[PDB]
């Protein structure tokens, strides 16, 4: 057994999803054919190797962003979430009141509206 | 205890200018520590400073710069004779250019550089640069 | 430093540091002078010419700079009553 | 045959504005207390007044299983006769890349000294200010001011160092093991850097303040330059 | 303030500093933290002075006005909440953002490709972003950061106080900060509505 994929393999692998990512299916045969022909890989054995990790990552592409390599359109929901956010449009609900001594504050600072009183108990974890 | 007042007032107003403060407390004021300061405040280390009076024998507040290397007592007190002069200000100065030998006299509290002018010898007390 | 002429000696006076008066050697990589910028203060707009200011590494490194920074635009301005 | 060098282009801000000749002297850079990053920046301003002095050339070693392995270890000091100095050490598995790595090294940590006079005038400084010391590691050094034509009393090693200062009279004594001359040197270039950090009656007088090199060379720096 | 009003806090502002809950500090405290405190309630919960507040937000902004290159005001924030603020702050102002893990090095090497020579830093929390604090005095940098009760200040020079414990306390004052620096060098000036707003300075916060 063993078998685990060396830094080589990796390295190239990220690289030629990137900038290649159209290209690609979900097949093993057709991702091969691929890579030769946007690269050379000057070995038979290896290119059946690199074939089979682009494979691989492509499956897990289709679901939530890796964090090895960037594509395109994820990077476009990346700015989509990262303009606006559908939870608010409001500052924060317009209007929130705050508990006394944070209104002592706000009485020696020239403000004295918008407030609510309420006392609680001593004190802490009492 | 308290054998010797002066001896004990300095290090504090030396360790506060190293961690760099500006206002100290010094206790308990005796009139030597302050004909002490007089002098040395004309020369320029420290500013004005205020005496607390209290029954006891009072409390001494002092504001000061960081012009202040460092202040030293000298203790036991020995005699000086105007030729010995020479020999301890070399050993106890950074340079012949600057620095400030402290005594008193029969003539008062004052520098080295004045009792010269003089020609009074005493009993030396302490230093600074 | 003057001679027998006045003439200045010295290959460069160095800089004193504002609430520490002391000064800062050639080498010493923690002391950091601090651009602060007027305005006018009819529109609250800038205004050209600034206040500098100068700190030395050993307030820095302590945690007292923040105080001194702040006493400094007290006596000045902008900072009213704290 | 073949001609012209190129050597030198800066990846470092404040090599870039000596390079372009609008920084005028070290003395700036040493005001503002800045960081040299480069060799060169100062081999643009001397390079023609910079001697060296290989001080020792020792051997350190560590065990392994296989046996011993060895790499030189050499100080090697640097100045001009004006009042910069410098000092540095560097180890490597051979000689020669070793010391030059020091030369290198060594020009990187320069600093001017601050002379003085005795206890009077008449023009051109000749000692130390005042009486300073230095310490390294149990190694102290007390230098001492001393009227002109004294020569420079001391030991060996302190007589290179403050020979290239341009300090030419000076007494000096120091205390605890010396023999181990790495820390010997080290201490007195500690003394000589204390010159400049020792506050005298003369510098009680306020700055003005004036304005960083970087902020008002900051036009050109605005391309891509970093 | 300065000038008399025209700088002075507003009472529009004073709402969005209540609803953010920035008045609110933590437990614990510090004894440089001590002058920015007014006092405690009755429960553990330390009230930050507002008009405090508002002073050390002023001469901040005014420093990082002063200099003549924006673009060289290097921001840095590492926390997740901390991320999306700053992106914005930089984007809108002439300044560069450094997002997420510091990478150490960034400011003393000559190898690296990320080297940068800033003068100014704006650092959200010490006690997540302690690295750069640790650099920025080896180079020389002036440091600005926001400090919160328990966050101890040591290698920073003016601290802008803040409950940052991860809130809409975070990006209000992000947004703030930016919106300063503008009314000085920028046209925005007028001082009545900005059409940006803090509602996209706040946290991503994993939607449904």
């Amino acid at each position: 057994m063993g078998r685990v994929r060396t830094k080589t393999v990796k390295k190239a692998a990220r690289v030629i999803i990137e900038k290649y990512y159209t290209r690609l299916g979900n097949d093993f045969h057709t991702n091969k054919r691929v890579c030769e022909e946007i690269a050379i890989i000057p070995s038979k054995k290896l290119r059946n190797k690199i074939a089979g990790y682009v494979t691989h990552l492509m499956k897990r592409i289709q679901r939530g962003p890796v964090r090895g390599i960037s594509i395109k359109l994820q990077e476009e929901e990346r700015e989509r979430r990262d303009n606006y956010v559908p939870e608010v449009s409001a500052l924060d609900q317009e209007i929130i009141e705050v508990d006394p001594d944070t209104k002592e504050m706000l009485k020696l600072l020239d403000f004295g509206s918008l407030s609510n009183l309420q006392v609680t108990q001593p004190t802490v974890g009492m | 205890v308290r054998m010797n007042v002066l001896a004990d007032a300095l290090k504090s107003i030396n360790n506060a200018e190293k961690r760099g403060k500006r206002q100290v407390l010094i206790r308990p004021c005796s009139k030597v520590i302050v004909r002490f300061l007089t002098v040395m405040m004309k020369h320029g280390y420290i500013g004005e400073f205020e005496i607390i009076d209290d029954h006891r024998a009072g409390k001494i507040v002092v504001n000061l710069t960081g012009r202040l290397n460092k202040c030293g007592v000298i203790s036991p007190r020995f005699d000086v004779q105007l030729k010995d002069l020479e020999k301890w200000q070399n050993n106890l100065l950074p340079s012949r250019q600057f620095g400030f030998i402290v005594l008193t006299t029969s003539a008062g509290i004052m520098d080295h550089e004045e009792a010269r002018r003089k020609h009074t010898g005493g009993k030396i007390l302490g230093f600074f640069f | 430093m003057q001679s027998n002429a006045g003439e200045f000696v010295d290959l460069y006076v160095p800089r004193k540091c504002s609430a520490s008066n002391r000064i800062i050697g050639a080498k010493d990589h923690a002391s950091i002078p601090m651009n602060v910028a007027e305005v006018d203060k009819v529109t609250g707009r800038f205004n050209g010419q600034s206040k500098t200011y100068a700190i030395c590494g050993a307030i820095r490194r302590m945690g007292e700079s923040d105080d001194s920074i702040l006493r400094l635009a007290k006596s000045h301005g902008i900072v009213s009553q704290n | 045959g073949k001609a012209g060098d190129k050597e030198w282009l800066p990846v470092t801000k404040l090599g870039r504005l000596v390079k372009d000749m609008k920084i005028k002297s070290l003395e700036e850079i040493y005001l503002f207390s800045l960081p040299i990053k480069e060799s060169e920046i100062i081999d643009f301003f001397l390079g023609a007044a910079l001697k060296d002095k290989v001080l020792k050339i020792m051997p350190v070693q560590k065990q392994t299983q296989a046996g011993q392995r060895t790499r030189f270890k050499a100080f090697v000091a640097i100045g001009d006769y004006n009042g910069h100095v410098g000092l540095g050490m560097k180890c490597s598995k051979e000689v020669a890349t070793a010391i030059r790595g020091a030369i290198i090294l060594a020009k990187l940590s320069i600093v001017p000294v601050r002379r003085g006079y005795w206890g009077n005038k008449i023009g051109k400084p000749h000692t130390v200010r005042c009486k300073v010391t230095g310490r390294c590691g149990s190694v102290l050094v007390r230098l001492i001011p001393a009227p002109r034509g004294t020569g420079i009393i001391s030991a060996p090693v302190p007589k290179k160092l403050l020979l290239m200062a341009g300090i030419d009279d000076c007494y000096t004594s120091a205390g605890g093991c010396t023999a181990t001359l790495g820390n010997f040197a080290k201490a007195t270039f500690d003394a000589i850097s204390k010159t400049y950090s020792y506050l005298t009656p003369d510098l009680w007088k306020e700055t003005v303040f004036t304005k960083s090199p970087y902020q008002e060379f900051t036009d050109h720096l605005v391309k891509t330059h970093t | 303030s300065g000038a008399l009003d025209v700088l002075q806090m507003k009472e529009e502002d004073v709402l969005k500093f209540l609803a953010a809950g920035t008045h609110l500090g933590g437990t614990n405290l510090d004894f440089q933290m001590e002058q920015y405190i007014y006092k405690r309630k009755s429960d553990g919960i330390y009230i930050i002075n507002l008009k405090r507040t508002w002073e050390k937000l002023l001469l901040a902004a005014r420093a990082i006005v002063a200099i003549e290159n924006p673009a060289d005001v290097s921001v840095i924030s590492s926390r997740n909440t901390g991320q999306r603020a700053v992106l914005k702050f930089a984007a809108a102002t002439g300044a560069t953002p450094i997002a997420g893990r510091f990478t150490p090095g960034t400011f003393t090497n000559q190898i690296q490709a990320a080297f940068r020579e800033p003068r100014l830093l704006v650092v959200t929390d010490p006690r997540a972003d302690h690295q750069p604090l640790t650099e920025a005095s080896y180079v020389n940098l002036p440091t600005i950061a926001l400090c919160n009760t328990d966050s101890p200040l040591r290698y920073v020079d003016i601290a802008i106080p803040c409950n940052n414990k991860g809130a809409h306390s975070v990006g209000l004052m992000w947004w703030m900060l930016a919106r300063e620096v503008l009314r000085m060098r920028g046209t925005i000036s007028r001082e009545h509505p900005w059409e940006v707003m803090p509602d996209l300075y706040f946290y991503r916060d994993p939607e449904e």
